[PDB]
């Protein structure tokens, strides 16, 4: 199988493109943060 | 958050320039480390 | 250790250019000043009446 | 004496001119010509 994708070389070139492309759009759409909240089995209320 | 911020992008390029250095004494070959630093995305599209 | 890098300039080089970019990195995060501290330390007490 | 271990051999080895058996410069045309005639002279003075 690998034999056959040497000799199309061309071919997967343009693929590898795509994945690339893909990730960047992946990557500009999943947006950020640091950590998560995570639930402590405790918490508060304020009261004013 | 005014005391700097961004600087990841910075720190990742001087890391990309390493890497390639790196895998360029491995081999003795300025050209041969891309082939190994083309897989970077591979990776990174599936965890996305 | 010098036969080695004979055959091997690429590994040589690589190495410089490490030395160099670290280098160059302190640079930008590195104090300035004239000197640094020489004067030795001292403690005022201070009093009025 | 790192530099001079590691760097210095492998430049001299790749990025120096051949030197013929004989040639001191002292066939240079022009100021080189002229000190590397004085400093060969001056070697043999220092040498006696
Ligand atoms: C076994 C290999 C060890 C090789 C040691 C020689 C290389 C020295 C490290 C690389 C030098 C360049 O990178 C330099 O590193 C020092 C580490 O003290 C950083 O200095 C750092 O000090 C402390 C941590 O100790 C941080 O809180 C501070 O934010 C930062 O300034 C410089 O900001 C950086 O510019
Ligand atoms: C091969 C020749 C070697 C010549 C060596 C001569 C070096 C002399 C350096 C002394 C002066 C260094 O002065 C230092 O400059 C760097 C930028 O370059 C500044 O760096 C500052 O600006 C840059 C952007 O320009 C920021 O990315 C950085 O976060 C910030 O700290 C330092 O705040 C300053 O203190
Ligand atoms: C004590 C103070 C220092 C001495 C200053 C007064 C000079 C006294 C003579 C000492 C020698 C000075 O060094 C001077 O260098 C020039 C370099 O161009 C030499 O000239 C040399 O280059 C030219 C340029 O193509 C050639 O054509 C020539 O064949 C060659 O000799 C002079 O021959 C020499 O006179
Ligand atoms: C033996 C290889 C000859 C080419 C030398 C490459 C020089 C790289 C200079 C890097 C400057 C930071
Ligand atoms: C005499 C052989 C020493 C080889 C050392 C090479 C490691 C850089």
């Amino acid at each position: 199988s690998v034999g056959g994708i040497l000799r199309s070389t061309g071919r997967y070139l343009v693929l590898y493109l795509i994945i690339v492309v893909g990730m960047a759009y992946l990557f500009v759409r999943l947006p950020s943060s640091f950590l998560p909240d995570e639930d402590q089995g405790v918490f508060m209320t304020m009261v004013q | 958050e005014r005391l700097s911020g961004n600087q990841a992008p910075s720190l990742y390029a001087i890391s990309l320039i390493v890497v390639f250095l790196c895998l360029a004494a491995l081999y003795e070959s300025w050209s041969i480390p891309f082939s190994v630093m083309l897989v970077v995305p591979l990776g990174v599209i599936g965890a996305l | 250790m010098p036969n080695f890098f004979i055959d091997r300039p690429i590994f040589a080089w690589v190495i410089a250019i490490i030395i160099m970019l670290a280098g160059g990195l302190a640079i930008l995060k590195l104090p300035v000043a004239q000197y640094p501290t020489i004067a030795p330390p001292a403690v005022t007490i201070s009093a009025s009446y | 004496v790192l530099v001079a271990l590691i760097l210095t051999p492998a430049l001299c080895a790749t990025m120096l001119k051949p030197i013929a058996k004989g040639d001191h410069g002292e066939g240079k045309k022009g100021f080189f010509g002229w000190f590397n005639r004085m400093f060969e002279k001056s070697t043999h003075h220092y040498t006696d």
